[PDB]
C-alpha cells in the first residue's frame, strides 16, 4: 500500500524537472574518477559545504554528434525525478556554453566491477545481497514504467555501508508501449533487443540473469572475442554452469536466461514475485534489505572523506569551456 | 591479464515508427540471398523482411587496387560479395601485413549493422569486381517497421476476440511479444478432429476450412478458431484445412497462461 505515493512522488518531479540549480565555479575539480563519452567523472570539494560530490561531465558536441541527445535528457529528466536506497541521488544539475553537468552523491567504494575482478568471485551469499537491491530497485523502476537497460558490474558501486548504487542512467527510458532502440552493453543484451524484436522491461530481468552468473561465476555467461559470436551464443541461450553452483542457482539462472518471453522469470503472470519467492531468495529478508537492516558481506575500506583509493587513475586533462555556446538549442530542454 | 578492461556501452541510431529499390537480376538474388541466411542477424527474418533487404542492398563495384574499405574508416555498412578477388591486409603497428583473400564470394561487417564498428583490415581490390552495400540505419529501418507494423497491429486481431475483450493492453503486448506463425499450404491440415486442444489461431492471409465428419465453417484473414482450446482443453471439436496458401497466428495456451493466468479468470473481470 505505501508505494503508490512513490508514483505520484515521481510524476510530480517528472513533468516539472530541477533545471539549472548551480555552476561550475563552487566545487574545486579534485580528482577524476571514471571516463566516458565525452565524459569524465570528477571527484569534486563543493567550497561552502565542504561536502563531497561526483560531476558527470558531459560535451553537447560529442554527445550531438553520436546521435545522442535524447538519451541525454532522458538520463537527467528521469534522474532527478526519482527516489530509491540504491538509486544514486542527484544533487545539481546545469549546463554552460560546452558541457552538461550532473553532480550525484559521491559513492566512494568503487565499481563492483572493480572488487569483482580483483577478488576473482562472489559468495552466493554475497552475491545474492547484491542481487536483492537489484531486485528491489527494478521492481520501483518498472512501477514507474522505467527501465533501466544498462546493467553491468561496472554499472554499480558500493557505498561506504557496503550497499549498493545504480549508477549510469544514459539508456533509462519510460516506456509504456514498447521501445526500439537497440542499446546496452555486449555481454549483457537481452535477445529480443539483439534482434530489433522491441522490448519493454523483460530486458531489465534478462540482464539480471547475466549479472548474477558474472557474479558467482566471477565472469558473463556469453562469451567470445568477436562480438557477434557473443551475441549468436545469445541468441540461442544455451549456457554452461561452473561446476561450483547450488542447485538452486542454476535453476533461477536458467529461469531468467530464458530466451522464450512466456517462459521468462519477471515476465510472468505472478510477474517479480516468482522472483522474491524463488527458492533461491529464501533467506532474504526483502522487507529488511530494503530498510538496511541487513549486514553487508564486504565494506569498502575507505580513510577520509574525498578519499579515491577504490577508485583507477586517469591522465587529468583540463576542462575547457568554448567562449560561445555551442548546440544550446538542443539541450534546453535541460 | 585485460580480464581487466571494461566493457563499454554500444548504441545504435534511435527509431520509433511512430521506398528504396536497387536492382538486380534473378541470379545476383538467389546467390546473396544463400550468401546471408547463415548470418546472425539474417538467419530470422521472414521472407519479405529479407526480401526488403535485398531490395535495399545497394550495388558498389570496384577498379583494381581500389580501396573497397580501409581499416579504421568506418562502419554502418556491412557488404556481400559478388565478383571480385580481394587482398586482405591490417597494420597492426608497427608490421604490414597480408593476412587473407576472399575469392568471388565471403562477406564482411555485419557488426556494422548493430552499432558502429571501425572495420579491422582494410579490403583491396585484387581484379575488377562489384559488391553489395546496406547501411545500418537504412536497415534497421526495414526491420524495424517491419516488426512494428508486423506486430501492432496483428491486433485488431488479438482484441478481435470475444474471449479477449477483457484484457488490460500491457497483457494484449505481452501476447503480441510471443505469438508465433506458420504457413500452410493448400490442402494442408491444420487441426484434427481428436486431438488435444492446445492453441487457437488466427489467419493472417489466405483461408482456413473447418469441417466435422461437410463444412461447418470458413474462416478467411482476420478470424480466430479452435479458440475453445483456452477454455477447454477436451479433444477437437472438429478439423481445420487449408484453402490454397494460407498463413495463420498460433499461440500455445499453456503458454498463454504462464503470462495471464487461466483465460477465465479473465472473462470474470467485467
Ligand atoms: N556517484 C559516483 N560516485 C563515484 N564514482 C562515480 C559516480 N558516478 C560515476 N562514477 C564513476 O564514473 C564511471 C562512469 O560513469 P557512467 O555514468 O557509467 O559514464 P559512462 O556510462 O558514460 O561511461 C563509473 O564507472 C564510476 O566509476
Ligand atoms: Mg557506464
Ligand atoms: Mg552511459
Amino acid at each position: 500500500e505505501f508505494l503508490a505515493k512513490a508514483k505520484e512522488d515521481f510524476l510530480k518531479k517528472w513533468e516539472t524537472p530541477s533545471q539549472n540549480t548551480a555552476q561550475l565555479d563552487q566545487f574545486d575539480r579534485i580528482k577524476t574518477l571514471g571516463t566516458g563519452s565525452f565524459g569524465r567523472v570528477m571527484l569534486v570539494k563543493h567550497k561552502e559545504s565542504g561536502n563531497h560530490y561526483a560531476m558527470k561531465i558531459l560535451d553537447k558536441q560529442k554527445v550531438v554528434k553520436l546521435k545522442q541527445i535524447e538519451h541525454t535528457l532522458n538520463e537527467k529528466r528521469i534522474l532527478q525525478a526519482v527516489n530509491f536506497p540504491f538509486l544514486v541521488k542527484l544533487e545539481f544539475s546545469f549546463k554552460d556554453n560546452s558541457n552538461l553537468y550532473m553532480v550525484m552523491e559521491y559513492v566512494a567504494g568503487g565499481e563492483m566491477f572493480s572488487h569483482l575482478r580483483r577478488i576473482g568471485r562472489f559468495s552466493e551469499p554475497h552475491a545474492r545481497f547484491y542481487a536483492a537491491q537489484i531486485v528491489l530497485t527494478f521492481e520501483y523502476l518498472h512501477s514507474l514504467d522505467l527501465i533501466y537497460r544498462d546493467l553491468k558490474p561496472e554499472n554499480l558501486l558500493i557505498d561506504q555501508q557496503g550497499y549498493i548504487q545504480v549508477t549510469d542512467f544514459g539508456f533509462a527510458k519510460r516506456v509504456k508501449g514498447r521501445t526500439w532502440t537497440l542499446c546496452g552493453t555486449p555481454e549483457y543484451l537481452a535477445p529480443e533487443i539483439i534482434l530489433s524484436k522491441g522490448y519493454n522491461k523483460a530486458v531489465d530481468w534478462w540482464a539480471l540473469g547475466v549479472l548474477i552468473y558474472e557474479m558467482a561465476a566471477g565472469y558473463p555467461p556469453f562469451f567470445a572475442d568477436q562480438p557477434i559470436q557473443i551475441y549468436e551464443k545469445i541468441v540461442s541461450g544455451k549456457v554452461r554452469f561452473p561446476s561450483h553452483f547450488s542447485s538452486d542457482l542454476k535453476d533461477l539462472l536458467r529461469n531468467l536466461l530464458q530466451v522464450d518471453l512466456t517462459k521468462r522469470f519477471g515476465n510472468l503472470k505472478n510477474g517479480v514475485n516468482d522472483i522474491k519467492n524463488h527458492k533461491w531468495f529464501a533467506t532474504t529478508d526483502w522487507i529488511a534489505i530494503y530498510q538496511r537492516k541487513v549486514e553487508a558481506p564486504f565494506i569498502p575500506k575507505f580513510k577520509g572523506p574525498g578519499d579515491t583509493s577504490n577508485f583507477d587513475d586517469y591522465e587529468e586533462e583540463e576542462i575547457r569551456v568554448s567562449i560561445n555556446e555551442k548546440c544550446g538549442k538542443e539541450f534546453t530542454e535541460f | 591479464i585485460n580480464r581487466f578492461t571494461r566493457r563499454a556501452s554500444v548504441c545504435a541510431e534511435a527509431y520509433n515508427p511512430d521506398r528504396i529499390i536497387h536492382p538486380k537480376t534473378d541470379d545476383q538474388r538467389n546467390r546473396l540471398q544463400e550468401a546471408c541466411k547463415d548470418i546472425l542477424l539474417f538467419k530470422n527474418l521472414d521472407p519479405e523482411q529479407m526480401s526488403q533487404v535485398l531490395d535495399a542492398m545497394f550495388e558498389k563495384l570496384v577498379k583494381e587496387g581500389e580501396h573497397v574499405i580501409d581499416q579504421g574508416d568506418d562502419g554502418d555498412n556491412f557488404y556481400v560479395i559478388d565478383r571480385g578477388t580481394f587482398d586482405i591486409y591490417v597494420k597492426c603497428d608497427g608490421v604490414g601485413r597480408c593476412v587473407g583473400n576472399y575469392d568471388n564470394r565471403g562477406s564482411f561487417g555485419e557488426l556494422a549493422l548493430m552499432y558502429n564498428t571501425p572495420k579491422a583490415a582494410t579490403i583491396t581490390a585484387t581484379s575488377p569486381g562489384a559488391l553489395w552495400g546496406l547501411d545500418r540505419v537504412t536497415f534497421r529501418r526495414i526491420i524495424v517497421k517491419n516488426n512494428a507494423k508486423k506486430r501492432k497491429m496483428y491486433e485488431s486481431f488479438i482484441e478481435s476476440l470475444p474471449f479477449l475483450k477483457s484484457l488490460e493492453v500491457s497483457e494484449r503486448l505481452k501476447v503480441v511479444d510471443v505469438i508465433g506463425t506458420k504457413v500452410y499450404n493448400d490442402g494442408e491440415q491444420i487441426i484434427a478432429q481428436g486431438d488435444l486442444a492446445d492453441s487457437f489461431f488466427i489467419v493472417e492471409s489466405g483461408e482456413v476450412k473447418i469441417t466435422m465428419k461437410v463444412e461447418i465453417a470458413r474462416c478467411f484473414r482476420g478470424q480466430y478458431f479452435g479458440e475453445l482450446a483456452l477454455v477447454t482443453n477436451k479433444p477437437r471439436a472438429a478439423s481445420a484445412h487449408a484453402i490454397g496458401t494460407v498463413k495463420c497466428l498460433a499461440m500455445d495456451v499453456q503458454a498463454f497462461e504462464r503470462l495471464l493466468g487461466p483465460c477465465m479468470e479473465i472473462m470474470k473481470r467485467n
